[PDB]
């Protein structure tokens, strides 16, 4: 039953986006004051944490769903979120090092907008999916 | 529908029956802290080992695990289960578990009054406890709940135990000092961890304790992407418990003492058991620092 899956994921998926949401509000904001690594490098943590909760649903529907399409599109999201995750880790990594570095800070922000993005378009092709299957 | 989420613990102490717990039991009832010290007694390390391992395998669903339950769950093994935000309950079951054995065996080591010597004796036979979990059984769980027993505060300052057993038990405190200690350092710095191949129950604290609620931007993502191979894995990890144990022969009342519901009952007594974690464990440490002091007193 992928469909009974897709739905309870999608669901487990949003309750979890708002922490995220919220993580990726604090984490722009203490960017944008210039807080030192001690402060960002703590959001950057929160951030790469609640994200990370959709790389471990999305592995989950890789393993349970019927459908091989369903598995080839959640194992695509999961993995290119880890990548993001990681780059998130990097570019946070050469903020602190050069701090204060507007430019490095930047790459920092650019990674984590690009986060937003994915798990956006990822809650979304769960829906499209979950839709299809009727 | 389908998958459920469980937003109560299958832990319930209040309902716990057997012959070694009454229905309304005391807290630390000293009869039964001599039996469970007797039962633990009885028993080599290794069989200690065998025993805990079975009942910590039932409690995270890596072993006992029907595809009824499966359905429930939504996933096959309770290893995938814990990165799952659902997976909150058994998460918060496996801490509950973790800290009341460390306590469990803690208690058992300060009940050991007879003498510093006598003490040391049973210090280094936790330790073969804790080497046992690490290598036969490759239960890291456990393991680390027998480290964190070692490591409190309370008995680690037992310096005339400490003393005694760098005398009389040479290898075990080294072995303990320069082997155990800082395997568990890796571990927890998400350095490479144990043989795949031999392992039971995977290293599993860092990962649960961060998705509840100290670590740097860098472990923290090694212990979840590492968290990822864990739950890749749940079948490899059934596998090799099931093939460890095959004839098993257990004793009923061993596997009682190695259970959270009669830890509970035990430690808190009927009532206290089910008040809250940090309530039950709040009172617990200074009841263990009060016992450590009257065995060796600091002046």
């Amino acid at each position: 039953s992928d469909r009974q899956l897709l739905l309870f994921y999608l669901e487990q998926c949003e309750a979890n986006l708002t922490t995220l949401t919220n993580a990726v509000d604090a984490f722009f904001t203490a960017v944008a004051t210039n807080q030192p690594p001690k402060i960002f490098v703590a959001h950057s943590k929160f951030v790469i944490l609640s994200a990370h909760k959709l790389v471990f649903i999305g592995d989950t529907l890789s393993r349970q769903a019927k459908a091989a399409d369903v598995r080839s599109q959640v194992t695509h999201y999961s993995n290119l979120l880890c990548d993001l995750l990681r780059g998130i880790v990097a570019t946070t990594k050469a903020a602190a090092l050069q701090y204060p570095s507007p430019s490095a800070a930047q790459d920092m922000v650019e990674r984590v907008k690009e986060l937003g993005h994915s798990t956006q378009q990822f809650r979304r092709v769960l829906g499209q999916l979950a839709a299809a299957l009727e | 529908t389908v998958p459920i989420v469980e937003v109560t613990s299958s832990f319930n102490p209040a309902t716990f029956q057997s012959l070694l717990i009454p229905r309304d039991n005391r807290p630390l009832e000293v009869g039964l802290l001599r039996k469970v010290k007797e039962l633990l007694a009885e028993v080599d390390a290794r069989t200690l080992a065998r025993h805990v391992t079975k009942v910590d395998c039932l409690v995270a669903r890596i072993l006992g695990v029907t595809k009824e339950m499966q359905t429930l769950m939504g996933v096959r093994w309770g290893m995938e289960l814990l990165t799952l935000p659902h997976g909150r309950q058994l998460r918060l079951d496996l801490l509950e578990r973790f800290h009341t054995m460390s306590i469990m065996l803690a208690v058992d080591i300060l009940g050991s009054t007879g003498s510093a010597e006598e003490r040391a004796a049973l210090l280094h036979k936790t330790i073969q406890l804790a080497a046992e979990l690490r290598g036969t059984m490759g239960n890291m769980f456990s393991f680390a709940a027998v480290m964190g027993a070692l490591d409190m505060a309370q008995i680690s300052r037992l310096e005339q135990t400490w003393v005694t057993l760098r005398q009389r038990h040479t290898e075990g405190a080294i072995l303990y000092e320069k082997k155990l200690k800082p395997f568990l350092k890796s571990l927890n710095e998400g350095k490479e961890g144990p043989p795949l191949s031999n392992t039971t129950f995977p290293h599993v604290l860092p990962l649960i304790t961060l998705l509840e609620s100290e670590h740097g931007v860098e472990v923290v993502l090694a212990h979840l992407e590492a968290a990822r191979t864990v739950a890749h894995h749940g079948g490899l990890y059934h596998t090799n418990a099931e093939v460890k144990l095959q004839g098993f022969q257990a004793r009923p009342e061993l596997l009682e003492v190695f259970s959270t519901e009669f830890q509970m009952r035990l430690l808190w007594g009927s009532q206290g058991a089910s008040s809250s974690q940090a309530r039950r464990y709040e009172k617990f440490d200074k009841v263990l620092t009060a016992l450590s002091h009257k065995l060796e007193p600091a002046v």
